């Protein structure tokens, strides 16, 4: 991770973007600059090589420019698909391969409201003497949302955790999982359990909850 | 032509780190080079070595003096060694190669160096019901909990169940294990009679669950 890149980059589908790479003299001013697209979980595949070539099979909506110490990739007529990390690459002074930090392209789209699903713990793992409750917020956007857990009308804090999917290849959207977790025996010790959340798509906070016992 | 590492895996600190990349459909004296990139958890890339047409290596200036990078003829494929491995060892491997322009890359593999132990993970269903309705949809998921080190692998149906699937980044717990869920959304219709299973892999610890989800009670 040497060349700089910005941090994240977006617009909406159909629209363009561009990522720039910022090197100095001794690797992007002498050599020739790469573009790779990382889908989350996958290994990078390159889009631009020779500063501005196409291997097969890459669609032109990607092309690649050089000038000076600095190279940008740019992505025409933009789909929910093209949603991933972007890096750039060059050689070194030794001839080393070389990266940027990579750039996180975010797909702009309509405000989503989160659909709200509570999950209370199952026998298997209470008999296990652990109660793990789970709230899921399927489909949002945008990225921010508040969810806060209650415990008999008792707000809890750091006593959960909760994890974020990347943007959905279909409607660019994000979906959210929040982990209580109680030991048996405190879980045996209270009645209601609820998630309450707050996105932008809720005219109010929506709440959903459980009692113990009428599952 | 596919390039494929050896499996995810634990490392303990200070101990020697050791990796091979199978080549499918290319032999592996035929190729430009062979090499190994690794990524850090959130970070970018880092170019660990390469080896070349003649045998000839280059190696990454501030990890030379731990990497060592071979090719076996005979079962075609090439390694990693890196020893003295610390926390800071703990990455996404890619072995890559260029062959005859983009190379071609492995998949990649997560090595996790700690101090900590290996343990399978206990899964559990996240049962769907009232509570997880919404309309005609209806949400269902399994909780895969307590595995170390990362990653796990959840499919549904065997692959055959893919549309509205979301798996989750796993979370550090206070107790050093990792937890994941894996969830889908489904007709309401369908959890009396479709079979839900999350096909669960964990293969640091070579665990494989498959879990049925059925329907709650309320």
């Amino acid at each position: 991770s040497v060349l700089t890149q910005p941090p994240s980059v977006s617009a909406a589908p159909g629209q363009k973007v561009t990522i720039s790479c910022s090197g100095s003299s001794s690797n992007i001013g002498n050599n020739y600059v790469s573009w790779y697209q990382q889908l989350p979980g996958t290994a990078p595949k390159k889009l631009i090589y020779d500063n501005n070539k196409r291997p097969s099979g890459i669609p032109d909506r990607f092309s690649g420019s050089k000038s000076g110490t600095s190279a940008t990739l740019g992505i025409t007529g933009l789909q929910t698909g093209d949603e991933a990390d972007y890096y750039c690459g060059t050689w070194d002074s030794s001839l080393n391969p070389v990266f940027g930090g990579g750039t996180k392209l975010e797909i702009k789209r309509t405000v989503a409201a989160p659909s709200v699903f509570i999950f209370p713990p199952s026998d298997e793992q209470l008999k296990s003497g652990t109660a793990s409750v789970v709230c899921l917020l399927n489909n949002f956007y945008p990225r921010e949302a508040k969810v806060q857990w209650k415990v008999d009308n008792a707000l809890q804090s750091g006593n959960s955790q909760e994890s974020v999917t990347e943007q959905d290849s279909k409607d660019s959207t994000y979906s959210l999982s929040s982990t209580l977790t109680l030991s048996k025996a405190d879980y045996e010790k209270h009645k209601v359990y609820a998630c309450e959340v707050t996105h932008q798509g809720l005219s109010s906070p929506v709440t959903k909850s459980f009692n113990r016992g009428e599952c | 032509v596919q390039l494929q590492e050896s499996g995810p895996g634990l490392v303990k600190p200070s101990e020697t780190l050791s990796l091979t990349c199978a080549v499918s459909g290319y032999s592996i004296s035929s190729g430009y080079y062979w090499g190994w990139i690794r990524q850090p958890p959130g970070k970018g890339l880092e170019w660990i070595g390469s080896i070349y047409h003649s045998g000839s290596t280059y190696y990454n200036p501030s990890l030379k003096s731990r990497v060592t990078i071979s090719v076996d003829t005979s079962k075609n494929q090439f390694s990693l060694k890196l020893s003295s491995v610390t926390a800071a060892d703990t990455a996404v491997y890619y072995c890559a190669g260029l062959t005859q322009n983009d190379a071609n890359w492995g998949q990649g593999t997560l090595t996790t160096v700690s101090s900590a132990s290996t343990k399978g993970p206990s899964v559990f269903p996240l049962a769907p019901s009232s509570k997880s309705t919404s309309g005609g949809t209806a949400a269902l998921g399994c909780l895969v909990k307590d595995y170390f080190p990362e990653p796990v692998t959840v499919s549904w149906n065997s692959g055959a169940l893919t549309s509205g699937v979301h798996t989750f980044p796993a979370v550090l717990q206070s107790s050093g294990l990792y937890s994941l869920s894996s969830v889908v959304t489904v007709p309401s219709s369908s959890l009396g009679t479709q079979t839900y299973i999350c096909n669960v892999n964990h293969k640091p610890s070579n665990t494989k669950v498959d879990k049925k989800v059925e329907p709650k009670s309320c």
